[PDB]
């Protein structure tokens, strides 16, 4: 029924004093809307109502407000606890539809990333699997591109690979690139390698082991 | 200041009797099981208050001539002072509950235990369908008729009061010139 | 048969002015939307007519010395003898509208159509669950409460108006001796 | 959830004053109930609720009232239009369920029954398939054992009958048993024959014919 688009995420603030989003709407929406704030760890809290009225019991330095289908909400003070997610909500017709999340950043300068590689153990392989793991770390923003090639040859849909969070220092993200692999597999190739791209590089490149 | 009604005053006490009448029938007719959170005339049982006080004036204007001493003309002024004490009370009570049924929640005075079991599922001061849709629904549009019900009844009842004050006053000025 | 009130017939006709104000308003008081089939009361119009007629019957006392002729001295009779019609007329609708509730429908009383717009979902006469089960619903329970307060507002007017009429028949009664 | 058990049907009623049956239930009901009235090629009829009032301008000889578990209803009027199917039904508690139902019979004498055969046509099996057909008329009851052997062997799972209604004169059963056969399994037989049992007869009755 009702479906609910939001702003694109991953937005570029500096440190200065805008900060503006938007959540639009297909169907034309009832007046009065919600907006939420939500942190990781603990339960979320309370942001504004109604789009006219203030929270309760907390603080609230922000303006929001808007109609129709355009709504527009600006906060300018910088407090060290603002960057998390953003929902927008809907209550006009049963059942109610929510938003997917912008999350915000912090302006941190690029890093030169770094390789490294990991040939399997004897003690791995006697299990019955095999994985190559190249550590990646120190880059700029979250987004790359990494992929593996054997025997120069390409492969899909057999990497799984999951995301860190930013530590309160320098907010450095890190990565591992990790695929499990068959024996029978791994005894009839001859060269692994891993490469990676980035702003901080200038032409690819990669690294190479003997077996 | 113009003194008129003085000679003719024995209708003016007639009919504080079956005023009194009138006040204490509204206060038996209004105590009809309604909702969760009775309304505040309820646990102050100023009905009782009104109509004993009107009755005991009437019955005291009964013989105007002078017959006994001490009990049939010095009554007379504490009579009056307490009939007025007891009508500001009326309206003020009555300017309460006129303006806090249109605005938000005030105080709860909970109703007794034995009306209380008979009517367990309903609310009388708010009836919301918790919803946006289904605005023409009777558990939505059914409400209407007895809130313009309570409406009227109190509108009527501070008129009265209103009148049954400004007739004592008038009386009591009668009395006493200040 | 005992004749004691002709010298003190002032406050007799002075309080019936006052009643019928008080019956018009409760007649007013009972137009409040309730639903489609509106009760006896509202397609006769009884209420405003009987209350013009006892708001001209008090005022017709308003100098019982003799003043005029022909105006204050022969109408005494019509008014009187039409004031106990309009009475008996309202002993009889009273009657009916108290043994037509308890029973199955009798008769359709249809509403003006501006006030059945604004509660055109519902009815006041029956209302069932048509379910066995979900005895415990809000809506018997408020049904209940507005059939009760209904119930009981008109044995409040049967009760005022048999008073009415018992007043009416005894003043009538004083002038002639049949 | 509720399910409602109704007296066996078939009851033999002589032309005399008495006609009871029963419905039951498992759970406790509620005093309320409802009876009516079944005919076949138009609208049914109503014929008493509530156990305690009668019916609304049809007039009503009968007399049916009961509690709790046992409810007992009984006729003695004979018209030559109640003989019918009736169902009982219950409005205790959503879902409501409905009866099978009951037919009175007339009470006919038993009658000899007759068999016949015939061979499958030449342009029948030139369809496709075989019929062979063996008509049984004038028997009482509708119950009856009828079976077809081959070659003095037993088949089951191929025959499918229907019954017929009752005529107005004498309320005469008719049979008609067909099965359809291949033409490979006809041509590898030799002996078709069908056998009928009843009460009219002393000793089983069969007939064949040749091929
Ligand atoms: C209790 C219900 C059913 C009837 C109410 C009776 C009153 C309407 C009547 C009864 C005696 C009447 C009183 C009789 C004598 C007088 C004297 C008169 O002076 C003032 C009116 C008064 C009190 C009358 C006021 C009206 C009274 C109280
Ligand atoms: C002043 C007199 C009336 C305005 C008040 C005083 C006591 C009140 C009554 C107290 C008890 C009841 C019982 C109540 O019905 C019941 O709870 C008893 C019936 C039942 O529960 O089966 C109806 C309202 C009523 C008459 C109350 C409303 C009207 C009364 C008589
Ligand atoms: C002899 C007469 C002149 C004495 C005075 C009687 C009327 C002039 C007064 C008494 C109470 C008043 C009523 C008090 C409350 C209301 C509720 C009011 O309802 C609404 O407007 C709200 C509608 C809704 O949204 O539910 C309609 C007018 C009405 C009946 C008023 C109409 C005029 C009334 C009947
Ligand atoms: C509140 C407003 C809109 C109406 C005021 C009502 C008065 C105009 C009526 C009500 C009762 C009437 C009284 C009824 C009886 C008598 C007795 C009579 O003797 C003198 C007039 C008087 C006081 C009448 C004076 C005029 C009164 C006070
Ligand atoms: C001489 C009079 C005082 C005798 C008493 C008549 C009142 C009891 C009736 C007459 C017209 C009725 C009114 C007709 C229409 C409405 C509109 C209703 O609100 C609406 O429905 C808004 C209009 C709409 O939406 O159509 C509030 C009650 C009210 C004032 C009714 C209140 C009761 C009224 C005033
Ligand atoms: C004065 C009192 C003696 C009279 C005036 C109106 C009468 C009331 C008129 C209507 C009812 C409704 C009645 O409730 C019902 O209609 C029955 C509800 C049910 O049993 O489900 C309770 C008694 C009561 C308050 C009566 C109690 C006695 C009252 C208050």
């Amino acid at each position: 029924e009702i479906v609910l688009t939001q702003s694109p995420a991953t937005l570029s603030l500096s440190p200065g004093e805008r900060a503006t989003l938007s959540c639009r709407a297909s169907q034309s929406v009832s007046s009065y809307l919600a907006w939420y704030q939500q942190k990781p760890g603990q339960a979320p809290r309370l942001l504004i109502y109604d789009a006219s009225n203030r929270a309760t019991g907390i603080p609230a330095r922000f303006s929001g407000s808007g109609s129709g289908t355009d709504f527009t909400l600006t906060i300018s003070s910088l407090e060290p606890e603002d960057f998390a997610v953003y929902y927008c909500q809907q209550r006009s017709n049963w059942p109610i539809t929510f938003g997917q999340g912008t999350r915000l950043e912090i302006k941190r300068t690029v890093a030169a990333p770094s390789v490294f590689i990991f040939p399997p153990s004897d003690e791995q392989l006697k299990s019955g699997t095999a994985s190559v793991v190249c550590l990646l770390n120190n880059f700029y923003p979250r987004e790359a591109k990494v992929q593996w090639k054997v025997d120069n040859a390409l492969q899909s849909g057999n990497s799984q690979e999951s995301v860190t969070e930013q530590d309160s220092k320098d907010s450095t993200y890190s990565l591992s690139s990790t695929l499990t692999l068959s024996k029978a597999d791994y005894e009839k190739h001859k060269v692994y390698a891993c490469e990676v791209t980035h702003q901080g590089l200038s032409s690819p490149v990669t690294k190479s082991f003997n077996r | 200041t113009q003194s008129f009604f003085m000679r003719e005053s024995k209708t003016l006490g007639a009919v504080q009797i079956m005023n009194g009448l009138f006040h204490i029938a509204l206060g038996g007719l209004l105590m009809i099981p309604a909702g969760i959170y009775a309304p505040i005339c309820v646990t102050v049982w100023y009905p009782l208050w009104g109509g004993i006080m009107y009755i005991i004036s009437g019955s005291l204007l009964a013989a105007t001539e002078k017959n006994s001493r001490k009990c049939l003309v010095k009554g007379k002024m504490i009579m009056n002072s307490l009939s007025l004490f007891a009508a500001i009370s009326g309206m003020i009570l009555s300017i309460m509950d006129i303006l806090n049924i249109k605005i938000s929640h005030f105080l709860k005075m909970e109703s007794l235990n034995f009306i209380r079991a008979h009517t367990p599922y309903i609310n009388i001061y708010n009836c919301e369908p918790a919803n946006p849709s289904e605005k023409n629904s009777p558990s939505t549009q059914y409400c209407y008729s007895i809130q313009s019900l309570f409406l009227g009844i109190l509108s009527v009842m501070l008129i009265f009061a209103f009148f049954q004050e400004l007739v004592i006053a008038g009386i009591v000025e009668n009395e006493w010139k200040r």
